[PDB]
């Protein structure tokens, strides 16, 4: 579905970073599978990762706040579930 | 009498960690044992007559009582095999008998000294204790336990002495507690621990 | 240390003598 | 057994999986280029005629290895950096390298 | 490469030597000054407490670990029971003597001449306690010498230097012991020049 990354490299003006961002976002859709933001058309996970980068909804900045927001909301799932040992012991 | 059955006889202690260290391995093998939370001033009768050394705990199985924190939790790991608790290679086995000796002689005195020590030692010990337990931080990243995949006895020497963390006035401080504090989420709520914990020792969890 | 691997070397030298 | 089911599973493993054709005396960096395979029947690795002047390949018996980028970061380096539609300018000088020969 | 930081005198270092020279381990000892080896062992031993074993990867500081490792790794001849019932007997019988008797001998040497008597005779009546039982087995509760008697052979040998001995009773069924274990080549080729002048053997 993707023959060239000439357009998905203008959001990131560097080839050696496009192969790092999309190499990491293209793992979340394979292990610990999150959801591809774009509607897939029977493609792999790689080319789906290179199709978000062109439309700005992924980059090296969004790809952390999208997650570190989750890394602590699971710690919001830590304390709020920590009440489960708070009310289970008394 | 006491050993008249094929059953055990454990004159355990309700607060003394020797009981709570033993009962973990004691119940982690799925064996029908008898709990008797008893005191030093007044334990049960059998705990003083057949126990010519009078320690806590004390396990008795059809031949004689076995009194120690080590001789007991060793006698069970060598007689009730499955699941296993100690490795096979004698190289990495006796070293697993070394951390247990570098804890009963290293982090035990920091508990008794905080039980009978002066006002500064209680934090001085808490000084040498709290930071030192942070000096062992990066260990847990590599291995899911104390340098061993399987749940082994060297871990059981920690958690009963990690369950009395704030009960004697301790709380963590510094960068990297998420590696050890998150680790406590992996050990403090196991069947070997959950069903084994004494409710008396629980109320200092809130 | 040159190419796609140059990125991760930006981080290795940024640890030793530091945190 | 070569059952007739695998011939339809094998064609979905090769959806977007670039391979790495490379000729023997690899002089310059244009001597290794990825490609997106298409399954033909036979035993000769077909090859687009424009590119055959980068490898310096006559078609009179010259052979060509074909590797396979394995991991997930290694089939993007074969699709961003090394793909055959990125090298239309030889690095030795700005002159093209895909001139119709 | 199997080194040993033994003391030339102390019964602990004499403990491990009986295990090494029994099993047949090709070892090499590096003596300590009196019971103080150099400051050059704190690196491989933060306790600096002899004895200590070093064999190419390992560091171990106790009579427990250092003496049982050599049993669980050099199998024959075996110095322990076979089935788990009796190990707790041996594994705990040696907890008795290492707690009652050994630290009892502190004041006999590290305690003033007053308490030397306080430890002397109160312990002697124990010394003939198991004495009649030697008409049960040859060794200390065993028909074949084992790890349990490893705490007595280096203990009995320290009698005449310590001071307490046998006189009338306590030597009838007891002295047959030391005339039976003190001749084995293990305890023969373990005796040192310093630990030898504590008796005439
Ligand atoms: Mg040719």
């Amino acid at each position: 579905a993707r023959v060239t990354v000439q357009d998905a490299v203008e959001k990131i003006g560097n080839r050696f970073d496009l192969v790092l961002v999309a190499a990491r976002r293209a793992r979340q859709m394979q292990v610990g599978g999150k959801d591809p933001l774009v509607p897939e058309e029977n493609d792999k996970t790689t080319v789906i990762a290179l199709r978000e980068i062109e439309e700005g909804l992924i980059n090296n900045q969004i790809l952390d706040v999208r997650e570190r927001q989750e890394q602590q909301e699971q710690e919001a799932a830590e304390l709020q579930a920590v009440t489960a040992i708070a009310e289970g012991r008394r | 009498a006491a050993n008249k059955r094929s059953v055990m006889t454990l004159f355990s202690g309700p607060t003394d960690i020797y009981s709570h260290q033993v009962r973990i391995v004691l119940a982690e093998k799925g064996v029908s044992f008898e709990i008797e939370h008893v005191e030093k001033d007044n334990p049960p009768q059998d705990l003083i007559d057949l126990n010519p050394n009078q320690s806590v705990p004390t396990l008795v199985d059809r031949e004689l009582t076995l009194w120690e924190s080590r001789i007991i939790m060793e006698y069970l790991d060598e007689r009730f095999p499955h699941p296993p608790l100690m490795p096979v290679y004698p190289v990495a086995r006796g070293e697993s008998r070394l951390y247990m000796h570098r804890i009963e002689k290293d982090w035990y005195t920091l508990m008794n000294t905080i039980i009978n020590g002066s006002a500064s030692e209680a934090d001085a010990a808490r000084k040498q204790l709290r930071e030192e337990l942070l000096a062992i931080a990066p260990v847990f990243g590599q291995k899911p336990y104390f340098l061993s995949d399987e749940f082994s006895l060297v871990d059981c020497y920690l958690a009963p002495l990690l369950w009395r963390l704030p009960q004697l006035g301790i709380e963590f401080s510094g960068p990297g507690a998420k590696e050890l504090k998150g680790y406590m989420t992996r050990v403090f709520e196991r069947d070997s621990f959950l069903a084994s914990l004494t409710e008396a020792e629980r109320e200092m969890r809130l | 240390p040159a190419g796609t691997g140059y990125a991760y070397h930006q981080d290795r030298m940024r640890r030793r003598a530091a945190g | 057994r070569e059952e007739a089911v695998v011939w339809d599973i094998l064609d979905e493993v090769i959806r977007e999986h670039p391979v790495l054709l490379n000729r023997a005396p690899t002089l310059h960096r244009l001597g290794i280029q990825a490609f997106e395979p298409v399954l033909i029947e036979g035993k000769a690795i077909q090859l687009h005629p424009l590119v055959c002047a980068a490898y310096n390949a006559d078609f009179d018996g010259d052979q060509m290895a074909v590797h396979v980028p394995l991991t997930l970061e290694a089939q993007l380096e074969a699709r961003a950096l090394m793909m055959s539609t990125n090298n239309i300018l030889s690095p030795a000088n700005g002159e093209p390298i895909i001139v119709p020969s």
